[PDB]
RNA sequence: CACGGACCAAGGAGUCUAACGUCUAUGCGAGUGUUUGGGUGUAAAACCCAUACGCGUAAUGAAAGUGAACGUAGGUUGGGGCCUCGCAAGAGGUGCACAAUCGACCGAUCCUGAUGUCUUCGGAUGGAUUUGAGUAAGAGCAUAGCUGUUGGGACCCGAAAG
């Protein structure tokens, strides 16, 4: 009936792993109103660097 | 005329004899070649002494 | 006694010789061990540690992958190194002259490379023309392009495939795959 | 090879790799895909989701010969030609005569669009075609001759 | 460049007419699969047994 | 045999995809259109 | 102060198969598989082989059905290695695989609904916090081996019963 004895040990054997952040994370939850404009902005910057 | 060669193809359909993976079997002729021995470092002491 | 931080007597999870018994691979191992020991180059070491690999971690590199590699800025006259197999690609129609070095060529890949003036080389002639790793371009094929990785991490909302044999509209499309029948997952 | 199996390495060890507390008993868990919505539910809902339900409608007496539409893209079209002649059709075809390709004899029922081709006129005989795959052929200089 | 091998007679004498080595003999000599093949090809002439 | 290997091209003004896409539709709508009369 | 076991010999218990997963070895490689069958034979072997078939090369949808390049097959960040300069440290360029990310393409769903049109057919175009076991210079097929899985007498012996 719910002993928690020997769970922390089992966790710490193979360790408690931090999530390993990245650069450029996901944009699934952000304001779509901002998502669209970002999509239009980056193409413009790509084009402006395609020349210069 | 059975197994074929570089010149004449086999009576066997769609059969070329297997291609080698290495050219020569005497690796020492490769090792003791001027291209290699003019590019490796100098050796020393197949078996070396017991310091301390 | 000793309070231990590390698992004791733990092998390094790498392999340091091929599980194969191809004597003509033992020889190239004998060779690149030498050229990795008695040299200050890492190309030799990379090739050594690549010869040990299994058939899925040592995949085929298409002749078009090659042609794309030679299209890079300045890589147009290098000599190319595949430590696997080099497979033809009929989707192309213009192949350069170059020099490819690899273990096994297929008979179409040899012929295209030869019809375009090039030559197909083994990794023993390449160590003669290039011990310290000169003008070389190492290529690797794709590993995640398999029918088996398609199922790894299979679970909910991961977007992966099930291990399955027969496909259709009756086979794993009903419940847990739409909102009408139960729920979606 | 039985000399290579782990039944040999377990001679001596009572409880031959199947345990002491809980043993190798005789079908615990049911026989088969049983308990798929009772006690194996959170496997069948994790690893095989889509089991347990009807979807779509029934086609009594399906013959899989009606639904013979193998695809080809515009990459293997020049593989259908024999290797000895596509040489002298590629560099050639600055002439008027154009190679003709019978995909139905190649074993194909539709041609598709994936990829590119050279600006070399062909004639392509097939019973089904995609829009992009006609657009590319006409652009090259060719034409499509529906058959059957 | 292909080497020659000389034709012997029934009396033991070597003739003059010598012959080029085929390409089979330059082929790779791979004991791994001459063995992997033999362990499966020496099984084909078997007769069943049972009780 | 079938037609001659390596003959000439007659790129006329038609579209094969559209032809098929229409032959499907007239086969579909023959019976409803003959009821329209 | 729980069970079996008086002693000895011999026998005695995770196997075989069908279909499969991961992993490894091998052959060939956008193909692969000879062996249902035929030819052949020193005769259940070995050797040779057409045509089809299977798996794979194209998915998606309940289905009709449609069906994968705006781009030096994209950009950004990292990335081994290679090249360049350097006494070296380092700087730059190139950057396969791989990982994160924004996009482009195919199909499905929702929306927009053009040229024309048997006047209701057709559906170009541009979109969408939607969706897919997808595309994006292919990676698989066959055999074999350990482990593992399901059904099979199924590790060996065992019921009351029907």
């Amino acid at each position: 009936n719910h002993t928690a004895h020997n769970q922390t040990r089992k966790a710490h054997r193979n360790g408690i792993k931090k999530p390993k952040t990245y650069k450029y994370p996901s944009l699934k939850g952000v304001d779509p109103k901002f998502r669209r404009n970002h999509k239009h902005a980056l193409h413009g910057t790509a084009k402006a660097l395609a020349a210069a | 005329q059975v197994w074929g060669s570089e010149t004449v193809a086999s009576s066997k359909v769609g059969y070329t004899l297997p291609s080698h993976i290495i050219s020569t079997s005497d690796v020492t002729r490769i090792i003791n070649s001027s291209e290699i021995q003019s590019a490796i470092r100098p050796a020393g002491q197949a078996t070396q002494k017991r310091t301390h | 006694g000793i309070d231990h931080t590390s698992k004791q007597h733990k092998r390094s999870g790498h392999r340091t010789a091929p599980k194969s018994d191809n004597v003509y691979l033992k020889l190239l191992v004998k060779l690149y061990t030498f050229l990795a020991r008695r040299t200050d180059a890492p190309f030799n070491k990379v090739v050594l540690k690549a010869l040990f690999l299994s058939k899925i971690n040592r995949p085929p590199v298409s002749v078009s992958r090659i042609a794309r590699a030679l299209k890079q800025e300045g890589a147009a006259n290098k000599t190319v190194v595949v430590v696997g197999t080099v497979t033809d690609d009929a989707r192309i129609f213009e192949f350069p002259k170059t020099t490819v070095a690899a273990l096994r060529f297929t008979a179409g890949a040899r012929a295209k490379i030869v019809k375009a003036g090039g030559e197909c080389i083994t990794l023993d002639q390449l160590a003669v023309r290039a011990p310290k790793g000169q003008n070389t371009l190492i290529l690797r094929g794709p590993r995640n392009s398999r029918e088996a990785v398609r199922h790894f991490g299979m679970g909910p909302h991961k977007g992966k495939a099930p291990r399955i044999l027969s496909t259709g509209r009756k086979f794993e499309r009903a419940r847990g795959r739409r909102r009408s029948k139960g729920f979606k997952v | 090879p039985s000399r290579f199996t782990k039944t040999r390495k377990h001679r001596g060890h009572v409880s031959a790799g199947k345990g002491r507390i809980g043993k190798h008993r005789k079908h615990p868990g049911g026989r088969g895909m049983a308990g798929g919505q009772h006690h194996h539910r959170i496997n069948m809902d994790k690893y095989h989701p889509g089991y347990f339900g009807k979807v779509g409608m029934r086609y009594f007496h399906k013959q899989q010969a009606h639904f013979w539409k193998p695809v080809l893209n515009l990459d293997k079209l020049w593989t259908l030609i024999p290797e000895d002649k596509r040489d002298q059709y590629l560099k050639s075809a600055s002439k008027e005569t154009a190679p003709v390709i019978d995909t139905l004899a190649a074993g194909y029922g539709k041609i598709l669009g994936k990829g590119r081709i050279p600006n070399v006129p062909v004639i392509v005989k097939a019973r089904f075609v995609s829009k992009l795959a006609e657009e590319k052929i006409r652009a090259a200089g060719g034409v499509v001759e529906l058959i059957a | 460049s292909r080497p020659q091998v000389t034709v012997h007679s029934l009396t033991g004498e070597a003739t003059a007419n010598a012959l080029p080595l085929p390409a089979v003999f330059s082929a790779p000599i791979r004991p791994d699969i001459v063995h992997t093949v033999f362990t499966s090809v020496n099984k084909n002439k078997r007769q069943a047994y049972a009780v | 045999a079938t037609d001659v290997e390596a003959r000439a091209v007659q790129d006329n003004g038609e579209s094969a995809f559209r032809t098929l896409r229409l032959a499907r539709s007239e086969k579909k709508f023959r019976g409803i259109r003959e009821k329209r009369a």
